[PDB]
C-alpha cells in the first residue's frame, strides 16, 4: 500500500545506495499499477534490472567456466554444476519477471515508437539471456523468441526513427551480437552492423556523442569479426 | 552514462 | 548438510562469483561446526563478512546523508529506508559478534588469532556504534573499546611491533578513538607509538604489507594535525 | 590481497 510517486522516489533512493533488488521491486510495482511509464520511469526500470540480472550473468559466466576447467575431481565438478544451477534459476526468474512485465504492461501500453522499440529490444535482450543458459531442449525456441522480438523492434525502428537515434543503433548493436554469439551467423551479424553504421554515417552526412559511441562499438565489432 | 539503460552488448 | 571441505569449497566458488552472502552462509556453518578455523578459513570468513558488512555501511552512509541534506515527506522516506538498511546491518553484526563470542575467540589457540578475532570484535561493535540510536551508544562504544583494549594488550605482549595484525589493530583502534570516541589526543599517540615501535623494530621479514599499514598510520597522523 | 581480510579502517 504505497503510491506511484513514493515508489519512484524509493527507486531513486535505492539506486543511489546501490541496492538494485530494492530498486527493481519498486519499479516492478510502479509498472504493475498499469499506466504507461514515462521516460523517467522506464529508464529507472531498465537501470534496476540491467544491474539485477547483470550480477547473475556475470556470476554465471564465472562459475560455468570454472566448471569447464575442473576436469579430474569427480566432486569438484559436481559442486560447480550445482552452483551454476542455483545461479541459473535465480537468473531465469529475473528474466521471467521482466519478460512478463514486458508482455502484460510495457509493450501493450507504449504509445510512441521510441518506447515500443526500446521495449521490444529489451524483450530480445532478455530472451537472449535465457538462451545463453538454456539446455538444448528449449534452446532453439527461446532463441526464436529473441530473434522474433529483435526483428519486430528492427522493423519499427527502420520505419520511425533516425538512423542515428541511439535506441535504433543500440538495437542494431544488440541484435548483431545476437546473430554472432547466439545464432552463429557471422555474416548476418556483419551485414546488420555495417548497414546500421553506414546508414548512420549517411544521415549525419546531411546531440550525437551518444550515437557516436555506439557507432564505434558497432565498428569495433566489425573489425573483431572479420579480423 | 545516458546509455547504461540501453544495456549495450560487447 | 555438507562437511567442512565442501562448505569451504562452496565458499571459494561464491567468492569468485562475487556472491558474498552465499560466501558468508558457508563460512558461518563451517565456524559453527566448532573446530578452530585454519588460516585459510579465517581469511574466508573475514572476506565474506567484510563485503556483506561493507555494502550496507556504504548504503547507510549514502542514504543517511540524503536524509541530512534535506528537509518533507521525502525526508520520512529516506529515514525509513535508512532504518531498513540499519536493521540489515545490525543483523549482520550480531551474527558476526555471536560467531566471535561462541566460536572464534574461545577456540583461538594462538595469540595471533586471538588478537585478530578480538580486533574483529572491536570492528563489529564500532560498526553498531556508527549507527546506534543514542541510548545504547555509550554501551556499544564501551564494548568496542573493551575488545580493542584486550586485543591491544595481547598484541604488545605477544607479537612483533611490525606484525601486520598488531599494526592493523593499532590503525583501527586509533580510528576508533578519532571517529567514535571523539578523542584525537588518544588517536594520535596510539597511531604514533605504533608507528615508532615498528620503525625502531627495523634493526622482520617480509612485509610489503607491514609498511602499508605504517603509511596508513602516518597519513592519519598528518590528517589529524591541522 | 592480504590486507583486504584485515578490514583496515583507512
Amino acid at each position: 500500500g504505497m503510491d506511484k510517486n513514493e515508489l519512484v522516489q524509493k527507486a531513486k533512493l535505492a539506486e543511489q545506495a546501490e541496492r538494485y533488488d530494492d530498486m527493481a521491486a519498486c519499479m516492478k510495482s510502479v509498472t504493475e499499477q498499469g499506466a504507461e511509464l514515462s521516460n523517467e520511469e522506464r529508464n529507472l526500470l531498465s537501470v534496476a534490472y540491467k544491474n539485477v540480472v547483470g550480477a547473475r550473468r556475470s556470476s554465471w559466466r564465472v562459475v560455468s567456466s570454472i566448471e569447464q576447467k575442473t576436469e579430474g575431481a569427480e566432486k569438484k565438478q559436481q559442486m560447480a554444476r550445482e552452483y551454476r544451477e542455483k545461479i541459473e534459476t535465480e537468473l531465469r526468474d529475473i528474466c521471467n519477471d521482466v519478460l512478463s512485465l514486458l508482455e502484460k504492461f510495457l509493450i501493450p501500453n507504449a504509445s510512441q515508437a521510441e518506447s515500443k522499440v526500446f521495449y521490444l529490444k529489451m524483450k530480445g535482450d532478455y530472451y537472449r539471456y535465457l538462451a545463453e543458459v538454456a539446455a538444448g531442449d528449449d534452446k532453439k525456441g527461446i532463441v526464436d523468441q529473441s530473434q522474433q522480438a529483435y526483428q519486430e523492434a528492427f522493423e519499427i525502428s527502420k520505419k520511425e526513427m533516425q538512423p542515428t537515434h541511439p535506441i535504433r543503433l543500440g538495437l542494431a548493436l544488440n541484435f548483431s551480437v545476437f546473430y554472432y554469439e547466439i545464432l552463429n551467423s557471422p555474416e548476418k551479424a556483419c551485414s546488420l552492423a555495417k548497414t546500421a553504421f553506414d546508414e548512420a554515417i549517411a544521415e549525419l552526412d546531411t546531440s550525437y556523442k551518444d550515437s557516436t559511441l555506439i557507432m564505434q562499438l558497432l565498428r569495433d565489432n566489425l573489425t573483431l569479426w572479420t579480423s | 552514462g545516458x546509455l547504461d539503460x540501453l544495456d549495450l552488448a560487447s
